[PDB]
């Protein structure tokens, strides 16, 4: 009775995907989820909710990326958020947090793409807290994406907090091994750039910041140039910082180039 | 509205100091969609004067921006044209020719409504979106008539049509005089759509509540169907008291915005325990950690709380709690 009706809604959803409208095939996938909530299935209801989530996010990728609509105002963003909220609650009720973390990563990558980085920071930190008991390297990559989202949205102190958390969780699990050392290199560059951008008073300067600012005041070229740039911003010598930005530009990625541009800006 | 607490010999210094504070808040917090360059003094609100006039400076509209909006974000967000502006821009109170295009659109969408379900959904969404540009009361009359005809003809088990239809019917009713033959099906519609399972149906119904509650001196029997919304607001502030990162973002934000509007402009219609419970739940909302309540929810709820403080309505004990 209910399963044949769910197969009928699945055929309707596939016909509507062939017709390629997609606010209304997702309504059929929500109907499939409701039908498999009528009996007790588990992960299939989660599959129907996530397929509905894919369809609403594809509707807004058609309504804000391929067509930058001035009339677009986020109507299936909210339905995709409610559907993935129901799916994450279902995975936390059944007991598998890796799938719920994957859905939070997908929702936050979608909100990073649509031009809203704080809620991406958001669900990325949520997924990175959902992956710390089981998969810490995936948690470090989720926190790295959260930190990139916060450097997009201009929340630099949150980026300090996330970067120190990443370095601490990389030292607890790297004793490095591999990509934990890449996590450590990215953190040991970008925390120094963020401690030079906002210069903290010694009250709010945590002892980890004290240890790394004692360490500087990772390959040898960029380490030498970071020591020279800390020594140049403590002395406020602008021509040296200019001749360093000319020669640290190929060595850094674009987020570190933005942070080094901001350090060179707010000292002149 | 522009406040009563300003324009005094005391209030001007307060406007100066909070201009400095909110100026570097919008340097820190805000989202530079207006702004391309990097400069500090770039605060800019596109609110015009009101037969249009010049543009109002940012230091003059201190707390005029609605709490539905992220700080300095620029996008269509269902609250662009207030019905203050509908009533006093075009003089109706109960250089492109945009008017001819709007008439031709009402002809087209009235003929297409009276076609698959997808076109009907997109046409009603189109009609609600284009509904900012209507400059004649007869256009809103035709809008409300065609939407009630669609409500009578089209079936009820289509909630996507509902979430694109409810703010359009509520705004078409709100521009018109809110008479009993209009107020009964609109309030019945809102009381029905607030019980649904689709979440932007709730969001659109609550924006429609904000359009209905906006400016019309409202019927004494129809204002007794307000506390359904008040019970809804009590339940969904008690539910989203502790955790905000789990539930949603724009629902809570628009919901707190209309809660603050109901505290501000309709005091006597609801009990003082309601405003006290909102101040308590928002004190809980501000007291969350940096990962529980997001920055936009924090700043919008906070801006609504000092909006209520600069109004002369609240009692002194709730002021001391704040």
């Amino acid at each position: 009775n209910v399963a044949e009706a769910g197969e009928q809604f699945g055929q309707l959803g596939r016909e509507l995907r062939a017709q390629e409208c997609l606010p209304y095939a997702a309504w059929c996938q929500l109907a499939v989820a409701r039908c498999q909530q009528a009996l007790f299935h588990g992960p299939g209801e989660a599959l129907a909710l996530t397929e509905a989530a894919r369809l609403f996010l594809r509707q807004e990728r058609d309504a804000r990326q391929r067509l930058v609509c001035p009339a677009a105002y986020g109507e299936p963003l909210q339905a995709a958020a409610s559907a993935l909220g129901a799916a994450v609650r279902l995975h936390l009720e059944l007991g598998q947090p890796a799938a719920a973390a994957a859905l939070c990563l997908e929702l936050a990558a979608a909100l990073r793409d649509l031009g809203q980085p704080a809620a991406a920071a958001g669900h990325f930190q949520r997924a990175a807290q959902l992956q710390l008991p089981q998969l810490p390297l995936a948690a470090l990559q989720a926190l790295g994406e959260a930190a990139s989202c916060q450097l997009l949205a201009r929340d630099y102190t949150g980026a300090l907090a996330v970067f120190t958390r990443m370095q601490r969780l990389a030292r607890e699990h790297g004793s490095a091994l591999g990509a934990f050392s890449d996590v450590l290199v990215r953190c040991e560059v970008s925390r120094v750039l963020l401690l030079l951008l906002l210069q903290p008073p010694p009250a709010k300067l945590l002892p980890e910041h004290a240890q790394t600012l004692e360490k500087y005041s990772l390959p040898e070229e960029l380490f030498l140039l970071l020591q020279s740039l800390v020594m140049a911003t403590h002395e406020k010598d602008t021509e040296a910082i200019k001749s360093l930005q000319v020669e640290m530009w190929p060595l850094l990625t674009a987020e570190q180039n933005h942070l080094l541009h901001l350090v060179l800006q707010e000292t002149i | 509205k522009p406040l009563k607490a300003l324009d005094t010999r005391f209030g001007r210094k307060l406007s100066i100091i909070r201009g400095i504070v909110e100026q570097e808040i919008q340097a820190m917090v805000s989202k530079r969609e207006n702004i391309a360059t990097h400069h500090l003094y770039q605060a800019w609100d596109p609110v015009p004067s009101l037969t249009t006039g010049a543009l109002i400076s940012h230091e003059k509209l201190l707390l005029q921006i609605n709490p539905e909006r992220e700080l300095g974000s620029m996008s269509y967000k269902l609250g662009q044209v207030s019905i203050h502006s509908v009533w006093l821009g075009n003089s109706i109170t109960p250089g492109v020719d945009i008017h001819s295009c709007s008439q031709f659109l009402l002809e087209l969408y009235s003929r297409w409504i009276l076609t698959p379900a997808i076109l009907i959904s997109e046409v009603v969404r189109s009609l609600l979106v284009v509904s900012d540009l209507f400059t004649e009361r007869n256009q809103f009359e035709l809008m409300y008539v065609t939407l009630t005809e669609l409500r009578r003809v089209h079936p009820s088990e289509d909630e996507i049509l509902a979430q694109y239809l409810v703010p359009a019917t509520c705004k078409a009713a709100a521009v018109l005089g809110m008479d009993k033959a209009v107020a009964e099906p609109v309030s019945r519609l809102l009381e029905s759509t607030l019980r649904s399972s689709h979440l932007p149906s709730r969001v659109g119904a609550l924006h429609g509540v904000l359009y209905v509650l906006e400016c019309d001196l409202l019927d004494d029997t129809a204002k007794q169907l307000i506390p359904v919304i008040s019970d809804y607001l009590l339940s969904n502030l008690k539910g989203i008291a502790h955790c905000v990162n789990i539930h949603s973002q724009q629902h809570v934000l628009v919901m707190c915005a209309t809660a603050f509007y109901l505290i501000e402009n309709y005091p006597l219609d609801v009990g003082p325990e309601f405003s006290a419970s909102i101040i308590q739940m928002c004190g809980v909302m501000l007291s969350g950690s940096e990962e529980s309540t997001p920055s936009i929810i924090y700043h919008c709820a906070l801006r609504g709380l000092e909006r209520l403080l600069l109004s002369e309505q609240l009692s002194r004990l709730d002021a001391e709690s704040l």
